[PDB]
This record gives structure tokens, sequence and C-alpha cells, in this order.
């Protein structure tokens, strides 16, 4: 029993209309959203025992809920507020106690979007050193310039995502640590065998994936419109 | 929605002047709430025990009001309710016998 | 807060065990669930707690519940880095939909990887494009060394990351310096590295 | 052969009202009483507790007060669950208990009413429908029979917990049982004539109009009445024509009265 949430992941300012939608495929008549904050459990928002039905739970103020349908259940901030910045969780379920969890949705809700600014990505190749030292081959991707910190970094060899050799931080790292909105970086290695790296046939991608504003936000400074996109880096093997 | 019968009568046989116990038995209501009320001469009589509520096989309502009472040739005993059932409150006297 | 869960974090080392505690003061209890919440991940169920006296097992894991105490353990057999991560107890007061879910705060576990064969070096890294660029990768040392934050604020040094490469049962530390102010041989100064440490060229 | 009655009534008048009162019977005699106010159930018998131990006791009050908060919560929510087709006011019913026969035998029964109506019962394993109910109630069958918990204890009540309670209660309470009270009459008139008949346990009783010995076919026995003091009270009346009440006599058969009938002649 599968459910899914969009957007994944939103930067909103305040005042905003933010909508975040839970799609569920089971024909189940119960859904149900939480929040998750550092230092809390889950806590329940809104539920609905079917289509036209919505409910307050035990934290439902600043949120409407909307069930249009059997498989949709929307949460609603209407006039969104930095409070409401925190983890999104859906749920449904039929009968039973079993609640089925979507895989989460990020919100950031910002004062002000004035500062928000995609990443600068370059993908660095590996060391002749460490190629010899190891017969291994480390890339780092590294992404700086960015506000704010919402990035999903991933790596692609020849157009399929890796997850075996890489590691990303935890956190992105504040490049004017002194000043109050400050840009991020953040960095990542892949690393492969000497001989994969080798191979001119196989191509390498640094991905990342920046949340920035949307098509309908206004825009009045010179610079581009900060929006959600992707910015990559690459470079193929060689011997 | 369904009315309520009353009914009211005395514990011992009544002599007038004899301390004696006056029951009013109010049965067949729906919903339970209700206002129950023994008069002495139309006031309200003060110190009146209510048994528990409960019903009976057919889903309906009784309660049993009582209290302490000694008839006489001149006062009049009474049980009124009051019960979202009827527009106005229902009165039954106590007929001396 | 009627779900409380300790410790609230821990540090072990690959291959020990541990053991978790929820309690709580939830009435009724039907059930219990323990979740597992990788870092930005969801939920993954990892078993549930329904009888009195109950003990479940899924693998590594293995759980108990009293539900006199109001009181449940989840132990985690031989660590893997993996296990890094959040643990959270729910508690379902009805065995239904009518029930509302009672959500721990979580505890926090950190599984620190054995490094068996450390070979700690500084590398110099070219940007694809534009050659001058460069970062400088400290990889491979064990996990006793420790990188520190940079004295200088036109250095940018990140903190020390594991990853592993599946296949080859294989994992290794690294951090990675860069500046545009800079060399490798200086880049981690400020960090107490080992002795041994291989510097190229 | 006695019946056990564990009467519940609740009242929900919106979405944040509500009151559970419960009373218990074992024929026609009070054993428990729960109001709403009380966190506890109350014996209105010193036997009420019947053989069960001090701790015995204790455990099935625990499950007794865990029931009423989730009983409320769970209407509450089916209501939700239901809307707006069903909403407020509500009244449910339970009737709960057990029928003892003799030698060791007995029956157990769980119906539920809405709104003044039997639509529900526990049976076998499961709650259902009885003929009559409205369809909508199929939702909240299939809630309720999802829950394996209450149903194992349901069960458990029904079948093992009722009756030896109840066995034990009857061997407690048995000389307020099987005592016995005597009815004193007395006449009276508005034409009408009535035998006032009170004070009388147990209920079964005789009253008949009669000339010398010749039962007065005309006479018309009212209902069984309560008196505050767990006797009971019946009036006997008879239409009879002005002059023609000479020799008329109320006569009035009890078990209290072992043989020594009451004669009242008018
Ligand atoms: C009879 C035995 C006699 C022996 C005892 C000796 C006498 C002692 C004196 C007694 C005085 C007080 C008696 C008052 C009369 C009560 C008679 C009925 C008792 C039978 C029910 C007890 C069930 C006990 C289980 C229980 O507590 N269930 C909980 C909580 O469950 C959770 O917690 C449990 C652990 O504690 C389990 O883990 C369980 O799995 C959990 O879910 C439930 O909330 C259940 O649903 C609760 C609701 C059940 C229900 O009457 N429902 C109902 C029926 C019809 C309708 C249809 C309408 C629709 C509207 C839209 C609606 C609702
Ligand atoms: C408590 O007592 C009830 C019966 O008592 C009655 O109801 C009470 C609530 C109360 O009112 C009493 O006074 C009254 O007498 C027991 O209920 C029976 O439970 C059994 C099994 O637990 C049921 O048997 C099943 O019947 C099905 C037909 O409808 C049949 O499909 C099932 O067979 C399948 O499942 C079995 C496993 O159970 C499997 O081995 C087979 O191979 C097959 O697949 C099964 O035989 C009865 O139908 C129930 N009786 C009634 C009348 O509903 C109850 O079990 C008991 N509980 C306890 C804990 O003591
Ligand atoms: C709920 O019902 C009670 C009693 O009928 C009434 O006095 C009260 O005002 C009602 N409350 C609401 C919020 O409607
Ligand atoms: C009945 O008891 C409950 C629980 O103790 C309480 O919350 C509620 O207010 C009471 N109802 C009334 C009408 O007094
Ligand atoms: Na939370
Ligand atoms: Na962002
Ligand atoms: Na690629
Ligand atoms: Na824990
Ligand atoms: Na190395
Ligand atoms: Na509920």
């Amino acid at each position: 029993a599968a459910v899914t949430q969009s957007p994944r992941n939103k930067v909103a300012v305040t005042g905003g209309k933010v909508t975040l939608s839970c799609n569920q495929t089971n024909n189940h008549n119960n859904m149900y959203w939480y929040r998750q904050d550092t230092g809390h459990g889950l806590r329940l928002i809104h539920y609905s025992y079917g289509a036209g039905s919505t409910e307050k739970g035990d934290i439902p103020d600043g949120y409407k809920a909307s069930r249009p349908s059997q498989e949709n259940f929307s949460l609603i901030l209407e006039l969104a507020t930095p409070s409401q910045t925190s983890v999104y969780f859906c749920a449904s379920g039929d009968e039973g106690y079993t609640q089925y969890f979507g895989p989460g949705t990020r919100l950031l809700v910002l004062e002000d979007l004035r500062n928000v600014t995609p990443p600068k990505v370059s993908l660095f190749e590996p060391s002749k050193a460490e190629i010899s030292h190891t017969q291994k081959a480390t890339l780092v991707c590294l992404a700086t310039g960015f506000y704010p910190d919402h990035v999903e970094l991933s790596w692609w060899v020849n157009g399929k995502e890796v997850h075996s050799g890489v590691c990303t931080d935890p956190q992105p790292l504040k490049e004017q640590p002194a000043l109050n909105d400050s840009r991020y970086s953040l960095s990542s290695r892949l690393r492969v065998s000497a001989t994969f790296w080798q191979n001119p046939r196989n191509h390498f991608r640094c991905q990342v994936q920046f949340y920035g504003l949307s098509e309908n936000d206004e825009w009045t400074q010179d610079r581009a419109k900060p929006v959600t996109q992707i910015v990559s880096a690459e470079a193929w093997g060689r011997a | 929605q369904k009315t309520p019968q009353i009914q009211v009568y005395s514990r011992h046989p009544p002599e007038n002047g004899k301390p004696n116990i006056l029951n009013c038995y109010v049965t067949q209501f729906h919903p339970p709430h209700i206002e129950i009320q023994m008069l002495k001469n139309g006031k309200k009589i003060p110190k009146v025990e209510m048994s528990d509520m409960s019903f009976s096989k057919d889903w309906s309502f009784y309660i049993l009001a009582h209290t302490e009472f000694t008839p006489t040739e001149t006062d009049t005993y009474a049980c009124r309710v009051k019960h979202a059932s009827m527009a106005e409150p229902k009165t039954v006297y106590w007929d001396r016998d | 807060t009627q779900v409380e869960q300790s410790p609230q974090s821990l540090v072990v080392r690959q291959g020990e065990n541990c053991v978790l505690q929820c309690n709580y003061s939830v009435t009724p209890d039907n059930h219990l669930r323990w979740f597992k919440q990788d870092t930005g991940k969801g939920l993954v169920s990892l078993t549930v707690l329904v009888d009195q006296k109950d003990k479940t097992s899924n693998g590594r894991y293995s759980a108990t519940l009293d539900k006199d105490a109001k009181h449940s353990t989840l132990h985690i057999t031989a660590t893997l880095l993996d296990d890094t991560a959040t643990y959270i107890c729910v508690v379902g007061d009805r065995g239904s939909a009518l029930g509302r879910l009672h959500f721990g705060a979580g505890t926090q576990l950190i599984v620190i990887p054995d490094i068996q064969n450390p070979d700690p070096a500084v590398y110099q890294l070219r940007d694809s494009k534009s050659s001058d660029k460069s970062v400088c990768l400290f990889t491979d040392f064990d996990s006793q060394t420790n990188v520190s934050q940079s004295k200088d604020s036109d250095v940018y040094i990140t903190d020390k990351c594991v990853l592993d490469m599946r296949s080859m049962d294989f994992k290794s530390n690294s951090a990675v310096a860069w500046s545009n102010k800079f060399a490798c041989a200086n880049a981690f100064n400020n960090s107490i590295i080992p002795e041994d440490t291989f510097f190229p060229s | 052969n006695y019946t056990f009655r564990c009467l519940q009534m609740s009242s929900f008048a919106n979405r944040s009202w509500s009151r559970t009162d419960s009373v218990v019977w074992l024929g026609d005699l009070q054993t428990h009483r729960w109001s709403n106010d009380s966190a506890t159930i109350s014996f209105t018998k010193p036997w009420s507790q019947g053989k069960l131990s001090n701790q015995q006791w204790e455990k099935l009050q625990h499950m007794f007060q865990v029931y009423r908060v989730s009983f409320t919560r769970d209407i509450q929510e089916l209501v939700k669950m239901m809307s707006p087709k069903e909403d407020y006011p509500i009244e449910i019913q339970l009737s709960a208990g057990c029928e003892m026969y003799p030698g060791n035998a007995s029956e157990s029964f769980l119906h539920v009413a809405f709104q003044g109506k039997y639509v529900v019962r526990f049976w076998g394993t499961s709650w259902q429908t009885v003929p009559g109910a409205p369809s909508w109630l199929d939702l909240p069958i299939k809630v309720l029979n999802a829950d394996q918990g209450t149903s194992a204890t349901v069960q458990m009540l029904l079948n093992d917990t009722c009756p030896l309670f109840v066995r034990g209660l009857l061997e407690a309470g048995k000389s307020d049982l099987e005592k016995q009270e005597k009815p004193v009459a007395w006449l009276s008139s508005v034409r009408q004539l009535v035998c006032h008949v009170s004070g009388f346990y147990p209920k079964p009783v005789w009253v008949m109009w009669m000339r010398g010995d010749q039962e007065q076919q005309g006479t018309h026995r009212g209902d069984f009445l309560p008196n505050a003091d767990e006797t009971w009270y019946l009036q006997a009346t008879l239409d009879v024509e002005a002059g023609e009440e000479a020799g008329l006599a109320c006569r009035v058969k009890h078990s209290s009265l072992g043989g020594q009938d009451i004669i009242l002649y008018w």
C-alpha cells in the first residue's frame, strides 16, 4: 500500500499560499497529515474519513485541509508563516490501525526571498597520485554560492543514478559565517575503481536539484530569477 | 420521541395526620433528559429522592421519585414533569386513594 | 508528552550491540511500533508488538514489550554503519482506525565504522573545465582522526564523511578543503593529522 | 432463573458534551450504579462484589474505567466518519449480561440500541447488525470488528466472566434474593372500586374482587409499580353500579402470607 506526496521540497515566502498534496491509490477511506519538528514526535494536524470530510487533529491552527476525492488529501497554508517550516508526512489507512506513510515534504518559509540564489556546480577529477597509490579514483563535486540550503545532490553514471561509493556532507557549510543571509557550499565524493574511471565510455555527472522560486513568484531585482532548477557538472573517463 | 406516563401512589395506606411516603413513577419516555418535581399545594417539595434512571426490555426509560409526606383534609400533592415530547409540563395530582 | 525515549543519542562502534528504551503513559495501549528514519528520509517500520508480554525479531533487530510496566526495548545486534539513524517509538491506542498514534521524539544512533587498512593521504584534484581551480582531498584516515575547521575564513573545510564501496566491501573517510586565496600541503595544518600521511610530488 | 443486566445509557448532545450512566440489576434488585460523575463503580448491596477477591474486582473495574473513556471517544469519532448523514444529538443504550439456568447453564448477551432502536449485538466472536438496522451501520461494524483485542476481551466477558461472577452473586446475595415481604392492602373508590396492595416481594401476587367465594371477572389489575424500598405496588380495579357494593371483597394471595390470605370487605 503506497502513498505519494508532492511537492517533495518547497521554499515559500511569508504571507504566501502553500498547498501540500498527498495521493494514495489503495482505496483507503482514511488519510492523515502530520508535521515533524526536532525535539518532538510527529504531531497530527488534520485528518479525513472520506471525500468531503476533514477533521481537526491536535495542532490544526494555521492549516486548512481538503479532501476532494478518495485519492487526494491536501494541506493548505493560506497565510504561510516561518513557524510552519517543518517536514510534513501524509498517511493513509483502511479500517485497521496501520497507517502507511508517504516519504515526507520539506517546507521552508522565509521572511523574504531577496537572497535566494541557485548554486554553481563544479566537478573535480581524480588525482593521478591517488590512482597509482590506491587503484581507486575519487571524484569531488562542489556546489557553491546558493541560498537557501534546500539542495538534493546526486551522482549519475551513464544516465543512471549511483549510490555505492558516494557520500555527501550532511549539512551545507556557510561561505560567510559572519553575515546574516550567508550563501552555502556543499560537497560530495564519488569513489570508483581506477579501471572504471579509466574507461572513456563512462560519463560521470554530478547533479544538484535546487529548490527556489516558482514561475508565479514576484521578482524585482536585476539578476536572473532564481527558480527551482537543476545545475550539473560532468566529465568522461580517460586512460 | 415518546410521551411520559406518570403515576402517583402512596407506600402505606393514607391516613390524615399520619406520616407516609409518596411515590412518583415516570415511565415510557425518550430521550432520557427529564425534569421531575413533586409539589405540595403547587410549591416544590425540598427533600425529594430520585432512583437512578434505568430502562426496560423495550428500551424505554423509567425513574422513581419519592418523598416523605403527611396527608391532610386540605393539602394537595402532585407530580410535575417537563420533557421535550410535551409542549407544556404535565401535572398529575395524587387522588387521595 | 506521553511517549519518552532514552537515550536521546548514543555513539557506538561497528559490531557492538545497543539497547533503545521507550516508556509511555498512553492509555489504552493496543500496540507499539518501532520505526527507523535515515537522515532526510521517511519512516521504515522495523516491528510491531501487540501482546501483554511480547517479543519480536527481524534480523538483527529484536524487541520486547511489557504492557504492565509500559515499557519497550529495541535491541540491535552487531551494529553496522547503515544503522546510523533516528529510531522512533509509536504507541497506538486502538486496534482500529479509530486510534490515534502517539509518537516519541526518537533516539539518535551513530555507528562509527571500522576502517581496516588506513592509508592517510592528501591529494589535489582539478576542475574538469577550468583547470586553474582545485580542491584538496584528505582521505583514507581511520576513525580516531579528527578534522578541524579552518583558521583562515577564506579557506573552507568540510566535516569528515564515510563512503562505502559496496561491491568491494570497502569503507573510507574523507574531507575536502578549498579556497580562492592556498596549497594542499598547508590545507590541513590546523588538524592533528597522522605522521605517516602521504603528500605526493 | 435470574437475569443479570448491565445497562448503559449514553447521551451525546453535540461534539463537546456527553454523559454515560450505568446501573446493574440481578432480577429486580439493583446491585451496582455507575454515575458519569464517579470514577468508580458503586455497590448498592453489601454482596455486590460477589465471590470476587478485591484484586479480581480492581482489575475488572479498571477494564470498565478504560472502556468508558474509550467508548466515549469512539462514538464521537464514528460520528465524524458517517457525517453529514448521521449527527447529534445521539442516545446509545447497551444491555449486556447473562441469564442463569439450573446446573451450570447460561446464555450471555450484548445488545446495543441507537436512538431507541435495537440495531447491533455481539454474537459469537464479532459485532453484527440485527434485522431492520439501517445499512450505514455496516461501516461502524466493519471498524469495530477490526479491533481484535476488544473482541477477545468481550468474548471472555460474555463467555466466562459473566456467568462465573453471577453464580457468586447468587450465593453471596441469597438472603436478599429470597426475601419475603408482606403486602398490606386497602380499599377506595371513584363507579369504580380500587384494591391497593403494597409492600410485597417477590413480584408474583394474585389479587381478585369477590362476592363471598365468586371471582368477579370484571377485575382489571394495573401494572406492577415499584416502591423506593425494593418492594412492589399493585392496584386491582372493578367497575360497579352505584349502590351495588354490598358484600364485595378484595382477596390477596402472596407467598409471604403462608396460607393466611388478606380479605377486605367493603
Ligand atoms: C457484561 C459483563 C458482566 C460481568 C461484569 C460484572 C459487573 C460489574 C459491574 C459493571 C458496571 C458497568 C457496566 C456498564 C455496561 C458496559 C457493558 C459493555 C461492556 C463490554 C465492552 C467492554 C470492552 C472492553 C474493551 C475496550 O475497552 N475496548 C475499547 C478500548 O480498546 C482498546 O484498548 C484495549 C485494551 O484496553 C485493546 O487493546 C483494544 O484492542 C483497543 O482498541 C474500544 O475503544 C471499544 O471499541 C469500546 C467501544 C465498544 C462499544 O460498545 N462499541 C460500539 C458498539 C455499537 C456502536 C453502534 C453505534 C454507532 C454510532 C454512530 C458503536 C460502538
Ligand atoms: C465464546 O462463545 C462463542 C459462542 O457463544 C455465543 O456467543 C457469545 C458471544 C454469547 O452470546 C454466548 O452466550 C453464545 O452462546 C464462541 O463463538 C464460536 O467461535 C468459533 C471458533 O472460535 C466459531 O467457529 C467458526 O465457525 C465458522 C462458521 O461461521 C467457521 O467458518 C470456522 O471454521 C474455520 O475456522 C476454524 C478456526 O476457528 C478452522 O479450524 C477451520 O478449519 C475453519 O477454517 C469456525 O469453526 C463459531 O462460529 C462461534 N459461534 C458462534 C455462535 O458464532 C467463541 O469462540 C467463544 N470464545 C471464547 C474465547 O471462549
Ligand atoms: C452542547 O450541549 C449542551 C447540553 O445540551 C449545551 O448546554 C452546550 O451549550 C452545547 N455546546 C455546544 C458547543 O454546542
Ligand atoms: C462525564 O465524565 C467525563 C469524564 O470524567 C467528563 O469529561 C464529562 O464532562 C462528564 N459529563 C458531564 C455532562 O458532566
Ligand atoms: Na512535530
Ligand atoms: Na534552496
Ligand atoms: Na551521467
Ligand atoms: Na529509544
Ligand atoms: Na590514500
Ligand atoms: Na476513537
